[PDB]
């Protein structure tokens, strides 16, 4: 025969590796195939569709309405609504969406992000409100005028209330390892902000508190890297 | 241009002044199977008048207090007309679909509704027993509804493990007391065999469910209702023989 | 790609289509435009 | 329309915009569509040509590695069976159960160990029956001629075994969730045992023995692997937050609802 | 500009030189620039064609070999892990340190040996754990199911294990030198236990463990050597003269400097 | 399958061998280069 | 250099410049003449 030599490698079984297989049915053919509407093709197609985010997760909250941002008239001006992190790999309002589960099976994430508030109130309440993204540095602004020399966009109820905050990718490096917290507060995104600008005015006869839907995608600049394991599934013995 | 509509199906017709736009499920639209998928040998019957229309079931009511409620739609209409009578009488089925969902309410209400369909939606069966032979099962009317629909028991998982939050990868809508009064979605045979029985398999199923509760002032109307009507489009029947009810 | 059988289930192993999830509505909206009139 | 790429979407340069009309921040969540809102009609923006590389996120580099699909027992009845069903364990079920629908082939690998672990030169049978062959009811039975099975000997001290196996469903594709039933008549209100059990998806039994005619005095455990390969999928689903309970069923805890996400202190406070 | 070389240069024949105004011995190190005084114009000298080999000594040719990076004991808790820095060695950390960047590919290889020295037919499983992914916390839990890690299953009767690795840096390179603190806020001034840790060369844990149910009796120690290749370099930098002290800093002694030439007699005595 | 034999060499590790080894990751890129000035190519330019 | 995989890092493996080391100087100096007038 031929003269060979094996070398370090042999005998090993890898699991993410790519080699053929010894068949076992000789000569089969399979079941012919039909058309099945919605077929995918990579996992970027999932990652940009609109999902309810649980900003809403705190405590002294039910089942469902963890997913509200509760709205109402004030007395003080400029007053605080919400806010919460970006990191998707991250514990918090990122975690009920679907671009944070499966941005969990992959380590490294790149590319903008994508928040749409919907306004769900009567129809004779109008208002309107500040969302601002703020890039690392300092912690969560305490003040409006602290919050508006950032990244901002001011929404007005109106007939469409649907208005959608875009989050830019402002990065030092090109990637992001979706594992953040004490020594990895260096891949940290910035905090998105919920102000009030003027008020939530109302007229008599009018319930006078609303809700907010949150929502969060990517775009299409979004990249994902380096297939790791999730966090959510536990097993003690086999089901 | 955008918010009035008309849908005109068979000899019915449904029309809207405020609404969101139609939505198509997955992009494609409900048309006959071709004769490279198919597989059965005898010819099937179209009746294409009398199955294909606007089909209305009961009413539901719309309070506070509310969960949400679940139809699996090929059998919702197996006692109805002649849709239920073909789907008696033979064996194979093959269709889509056209749901449209009223609720309206006046310019001093809110809330808001989660519409949307979820291919072989399985139910699951509450309880934490891990042997297989005596865990808790859903019975014959809490998995097949039928035409009077059921509620939720916990809508934060729909009933079956998943979180709702993620339900929007589905074909859905909102209906929203402020911008719209109607919600509606089309959608095409999705299924992994091109004829199969509208008796014991059911393809999908709707679910609206109260994401934002209903509130009102004091002198408003209380009770809101909710209405469905359906239209199974491109319908096909095969197999005629003796008919069976369940 | 080279196969040594006469099965081809056997042998060795950049299309996206984003529209039929996010946007699959029956009339077209723009970007710039207002969605509903 | 279907657009080709080979690395992600690149980014042109903005200006200000100031006039009336021209609103693409103002969009509508009620029509079921996700919001097309892009950076450049935004934010002022410059143009960067993004060579990031899409390829790794595609379905087949996603399934394509080999997880755990099944633990079969052999502490010697003489032989041991295992019903092929690749929803006994918790982490390649929930990559599965992302989808509806799915067509692929097979790689299975068998990793057999010993009682705290070793390789003891023996042989080993793994045998296919496929649903309707008679299933071995002995360690020296005729059931082991295998005149037309698939089977595969092994040592223990060989490497890995390993095969190919093909689309061996009767429908076009394996379905992880069927909401039917598989018989007719009248089902149960009390205790429905055959809701959402597709017949399309059993396959068959998995046996293996020790090749011998006495018994051999060991005990041991083989692994069996599955790398999915040629894989299509359609009408993709959410994923599985709470625990699994069962294997066959998705059954979870009416109370004792875990959260999908954890607690904070308040809303005002994204700390 | 840029001259390619397949030898070194040569050299032509020169005569003497009388006038004046031609100054080649004369140069001007405060410029910062080197000299440039050839042999031509120094002596008289003769022609030679000078074909000896430049070849061996590039950078692909100075790295791409296999060093020591890690001895990873396993002195059977059920397993062993290992922080992936290969600074612990002070053979390969100096030629590493001649550099300030650089940009390479790895090719590992493991080397496993028991308490005196031997091969005994176990099985041994390699992970990988990248940053962020769960470290196993026992000897059979879940995380070795390793359905999206690399892993690698060998016997210690086998040869050594051997692997690829490419260049996984979020950064464009590696540097061995960072020059500032990875976060924010006010710093201490009695102990800056962050300072010159660079968070783009933390690449994850690897950990090894015996596949098996029951605990095997056995202690062994693994060796990880790397061979560099496909290797850029940028910077260059000294060479350390001083002795290390720890890993992830360039630590000395204030007290007792070693000299980087050893002491003679007088300057006066060349012997 | 071809025949073929074993020579003496089999089943070492030698160091400063040129031999290809199987990849951990598959379908990787890493990340784009950047321009950085100072790139050494060989020892010699360090000696001068 | 055959390679057997999919990815080029798997595969196996004369430029000098000198003159950004010895004299990266912005005015450049002569051999023969002196370096500074
Ligand atoms: C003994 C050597 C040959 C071994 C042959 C075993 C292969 C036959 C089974 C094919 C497995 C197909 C993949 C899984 C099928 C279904 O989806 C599962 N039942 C899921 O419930
Ligand atoms: C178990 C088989 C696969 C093993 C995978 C291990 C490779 C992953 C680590 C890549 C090593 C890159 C080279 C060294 C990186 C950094 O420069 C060091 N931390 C230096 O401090």
């Amino acid at each position: 025969g031929i003269p060979a030599e094996l070398r370090p490698g042999t005998n090993q079984f890898l699991t993410t590796d790519d080699d053929t297989a010894a068949p076992i049915l000789p000569g089969f053919t399979p079941t012919p195939t039909i058309h099945i509407p919605g077929e995918v093709h990579s996992l970027l197609e999932l990652c940009r569709v609109e999902t309810i985010l649980e900003v809403n997760n705190t405590t002294e909250a039910t089942g469902l309405t963890r997913l509200l941002i509760p709205v109402s008239s004030q007395n003080k001006a400029d007053e605080l609504c919400a806010a919460f992190m970006v990191d998707p790999g991250r514990i918090g309002p990122w975690q009920s969406t679907l671009v944070g589960q499966i941005c969990r099976y992959y380590t490294q994430w790149s590319g903008s992000l994508k928040v749409t508030f919907m306004f769900t109130g009567s129809f004779m309440a109008t208002g309107k409100m500040l969302v601002a993204y703020s890039p690392p540095g300092s912690a969560q602004p305490a003040n409006r005028e602290t919050a508006m020399l950032g990244t901002h966009v001011i929404w007005d109820f109106g007939l469409q209330s649907s208005v959608s905050l875009v989050i830019p990718w402002i990065s030092n490096t090109h990637f992001r390892t979706a594992k953040t917290g004490g020594n990895y507060d260096y891949y940290t995104a910035g905090v998105v902000t919920l102000w009030y600008q003027t008020n939530y005015v109302v007229p008599p006869e009018t319930p006078g508190e609303a809700y907010i839907i949150a929502m969060g995608a990517a775009q299409d600049n979004f990249t994902l890297k380096i297939c790791k394991d999730t966090d959510e599934v536990t097993q003690q013995a086999v089901l | 241009s955008d918010r009035v509509a008309q849908l005109t199906v068979g000899n019915s017709s449904i029309t809207t002044q405020e609404a969101a736009n139609i939505v198509l499920a997955y992009g494609e639209w409900p048309e006959y199977c071709p004769d490279t998928d198919a597989t059965a040998v005898d010819k099937p019957t179209r009746p294409d008048v009398s199955v294909n229309r606007f089909y209305t079931l009961d009413s539901k009511m719309w309070q506070e207090n509310s969960t949400g409620w679940y139809w699996k739609f090929p059998d919702v209409l197996n006692k109805t007309g002649v849709f239920g009578q073909n789907a008696q009488f033979h064996y194979l089925y093959r269709s889509g679909f056209c749901l449209h969902v009223q609720c309206n309410a006046s310019k001093f209400h809110q809330g808001a509704l989660l519409v949307a369909v979820i291919p072989e939606f399985v139910i699951a069966g509450r309880g934490s027993n891990t042997k297989p032979n005596e865990a808790p099962h859903p019975g014959f009317t809490t998995t097949f509804p039928g035409t009077t629909g059921a509620t939720f028991h916990d809508p934060y998982v729909l009933d079956s493990g998943v979180p709702l939050s993620q339900a929007l990868i589905y074909p859905h809508q909102w209906i929203n007391l402020r911008t719209n009064n109607c919600a509606t979605v089309i959608v095409p045979y999705i299924n992994a065999v091109p004829f199969d029985s509208a008796i014991n398999h059911s393809n999908f199923g709707l679910i609206v469910i109260p994401v934002s509760p209903l509130k009102y002032s004091s002198g408003a109307t209380t009770a809101i209702p909710i209405t469905i009507t359906i239209a199974p489009l491109n319908s096909e029947f095969g197999g005629l023989r003796q008919a069976v009810s369940q | 790609n080279i196969n040594y059988y006469k099965d081809s289930y056997a042998a060795s192993a950049f299309t996206q289509d984003p529209k039929k999830f996010t946007q699959p509505v029956l009339d077209s909206i723009r970007e710039l435009s207002a969605p509903l009139n | 329309s279907v657009t080709n790429a080979e690395s992600a979407a690149n980014t042109t340069p903005s200006s200000h915009r100031l006039e009336t009309g021209r609103v693409p921040a103002l969009q509508a969540a009620e029509t079921g569509a996700t919001s097309n809102a892009t950076d450049e009609n935004m934010i002022e923006t410059r143009c960067v040509v993004n060579r990031n590389g899409v390829l790794e996120t595609t379905i087949n580099h996603f399934f394509s590695r080999s997880g755990l699909v099944g633990v079969v027992n052999l502490t010697d009845t003489g032989y041991a069976t295992w019903d092929i069903d690749i929803m006994g364990f918790v982490q390649l079920r929930r990559k599965c159960e992302m989808f509806t629908y799915m067509r692929f082939n097979a790689e299975f690998t068998f990793v057999t160990t010993t009682k705290n672990g070793e390789a003891r030169p023996y042989m080993l049978q793994y045998m296919y029956v496929p649903p309707g062959a008679p299933k071995p009811t002995g360690r020296d039975a005729f059931q082991w001629q295998t005149a037309t099975n698939p089977s595969v000997f092994v040592k223990l001290t060989d490497p890995p075994a390993q095969v190919s196996v093909p689309f061996m469903s009767p429908a076009s594709a394996y379905q992880w969730f069927y909401d039917g039933y598989p018989t007719f008549g009248q089902h149960p209100e009390t205790s429905n045992t055959t809701y959402g059990l597709c017949p399309n998806n059993m396959m068959g039994t998995f046996a293996v023995r020790v090749v011998s005619r006495e018994a051999s005095q060991l005990k041991l455990q083989t692994r069996v692997y599955m790398k999915l390969k040629h894989v299509r999928a359609w009408v993709p689903r959410p994923i599985r937050s709470q625990p699994y309970l069962l294997k066959n069923f998705p059954n979870y805890d009416s109370s004792k609802i875990t959260n999908s996400a954890r607690d904070r202190s308040s809303i005002k406070q994204a700390n």
